[PDB]
RNA sequence: UUCAUCUAGACAGCCGGACGGUGGCCAUGGAAGUCGGAAUCCGCUAAGGAGUGUGUAACAACUCACCGGCCGAAUGAACUA
């Protein structure tokens, strides 16, 4: 999804996932910033290990 | 033949514009590969875009870069080695080291070139009768007379990589028909617009960055199936986690429903 | 990693190149880009099908 | 390879083929039929047939070639009887001849383009 | 002193490379790089001469030309006193 991909860029780049950052990147990639799924994107990660989620997985 | 041109600032004028004509150019090593293997590398490249000459008329990379706003001086340590060429391509930078670096063809180690590789010689029968098997002997290749042939009596290695080959030690391999490196057009450095690639570079990994994709594809995976955020691939999965941690309940406990 | 992801979330999309979109996705990150990392990662790129390489998971 | 001279038409001398020894690796004559049905027309001045041996063949490296590609076209057997100015004969080729004669050269020459085939046979077909 | 070669890198030495038009007409027992005797273009092109010497009856290799590097600053040939 371009929303997960642009989290996990945002993660390994060590800037904070919000949605002016998520914005950003979502721009420079030439996809229309929509409000609700950032928001809700942003709420997920909330209270997140980004790194304990990343690895295990079926 | 004789005294006229042989030229100089001449044969350097028609090689300024030829770095200038080109985007990509390339720093390359004849040393090793035979001309019917160059000859023959040289017209792929041909087709495509062209090879030309120089000394020192090659280092003038500099007056090239004077016409234009691009090097000097500036450049990390003038790459240039024995035995070296410039190539001047439209050819992106990364297909023409795939073109190069793999298709190599193959010919003999030489007396006094360093080896690339480990070299080995094999055991079995030489074929060839008794004479001066000494000789065998005296380069740390072990062999005796079995059944009135010469044979080498193991495998070993006679010369490591990075180790010079002895001029003894050339010529008797030669004689066994023992050859087999690769040879063909080293690349020792490229130029494009503005930036500078080292060999390390361009030995281009690949597979790696598979592994990488795919754990990068992984992680994306991850976070989309257990953040549930249901564009296409993620959404059957998020569904199963919310049971997964139900049916799993019971698992531990001790209500039978 | 930066690189790895910038590409990917441009697939989702559905286009990508070195100036074009990679150089804009990781300065939108507000990273300063190492060419050398693009050139090896689009020249890895050429004549692969991403999707494909997706469809197994590793 | 060890190399041998040749004349048109030539089989079974003593002195050009026992001492050179018989290819086929033994038994000329078996070499001797071979070279022979090849050599074409009469014999003119000698070519270089080259010897080349494989276990029970043999196979020889001979051009007279591209020169007699073009005597073939113009349907003249000599060569330049007065060097470089004008031959005594007058085989002018046409610029059709060449870039045809040039096209089947091609695999045999190493040359980049068509256009630089032409100029490598034109060069030979000068002098 | 006179003529040539040198920072576009000479020079002493050491190190290193060579595919293709194609083994070229005359004559002769026989020249085919190299006994005698022609023209001399070109590919591609770091570069790769229809060839410098060493050969066999003749053919049969290997080097050199031409080209590259390690070093850095002058250089050698002719005459004259």
């Amino acid at each position: 999804s371009a929303l997960s991909y642009a989290a996990l860029i945002l993660a390994d780049s060590e800037i904070e996932i919000s949605s002016e950052k998520l914005l950003t990147l979502t721009n420079a990639a030439n996809v229309p910033d929509e409000n609700i799924w950032a928001d809700i994107f942003a709420k997920a990660l909330d209270g997140q290990n980004l790194k304990d989620l990343l690895v295990n997985f079926s | 033949m004789g005294g006229i041109r042989e030229k100089k600032a001449e044969y350097f004028a028609k090689l300024r514009e030829y770095l200038e004509e080109y985007k990509s150019l390339f720093v390359v090593g004849v040393d090793n590969v035979s001309s019917q293997q160059m000859h023959e590398v040289r017209k792929e490249l041909r087709g495509r875009a062209v090879v030309l000459m120089g000394k020192n008329t090659m280092v003038r990379r500099a007056i090239r870069g004077f016409l234009s706003d691009l090097p000097d001086f500036e450049k990390l340590l003038p790459f240039v080695k024995g035995n070296v060429g410039f190539v001047f391509t439209n050819e992106p930078l990364t297909e023409i080291k795939n073109v190069i670096v793999s298709n190599r063809v193959a010919a003999p180690a030489r007396a006094g070139a360093v080896a690339p590789e480990d070299i080995w010689v094999r055991a079995v029968n030489t074929g060839m009768e008794p004479g001066k098997t000494s000789f065998f002997q005296a380069l740390g290749v072990p062999t005796k007379i079995a059944r009135g042939t010469i044979e080498i009596v193991s495998d070993v290695k006679v010369v490591d990589a990075g180790n010079k080959v002895g001029q003894s030690e050339a010529s008797l391999l030669n004689l066994l028909n023992i050859s087999p490196f690769t040879f063909g057009l080293t690349v020792v450095q490229v130029y494009d617009n503005g930036q500078v690639f080292p060999s390390s570079i361009l030995d281009i990994t690949d597979e790696e960055l598979v592994s990488h994709f795919v754990s990068a594809v992984s992680t994306i995976a991850s976070i989309s199936l257990a953040i549930g955020y249901p564009t296409l691939p993620s959404v059957g999965h998020t569904l199963i986690n919310n049971y997964k941690d139900l049916l799993a309940v019971a698992i531990a406990a001790s209500y039978h429903y | 990693m930066k690189y790895l992801a910038a590409y990917l979330l441009l697939n989702a999309a559905g286009n990508t190149p070195d100036a074009t979109k990679i150089k804009a996705i990781l300065e939108s990150v507000g990273i300063e880009i190492e060419d050398e990392k693009v050139s090896s990662v689009l020249s890895a790129l050429e004549g692969k099908s991403v999707d494909e390489l997706i469809t197994e998971g590793n | 390879y060890l190399y041998l001279r040749a004349v048109g038409g030539e089989v079974g001398a003593s002195a050009a083929l026992a001492p050179k020894i018989g290819p086929l690796g033994l038994s000329p004559k078996k070499v001797g039929e071979d070279i022979a049905k090849a050599t074409k027309e009469f014999k003119g001045i000698k070519v270089t047939v080259q010897l080349k041996i494989q276990n029970r063949q043999a196979a020889a490296s001979v051009v007279p070639s591209a020169s007699s590609l073009v005597i073939t076209a113009l349907k003249e057997p000599p060569r330049d009887r007065k060097k470089d100015k004008n031959v005594k004969h007058s085989g002018n080729i046409q610029l059709d001849e060449i870039i045809e004669i040039a096209r089947q050269m091609r695999d045999k020459s190493f040359g980049r383009t068509l256009a630089s085939v032409t100029k490598e046979i034109l060069g030979t077909a000068q002098s």
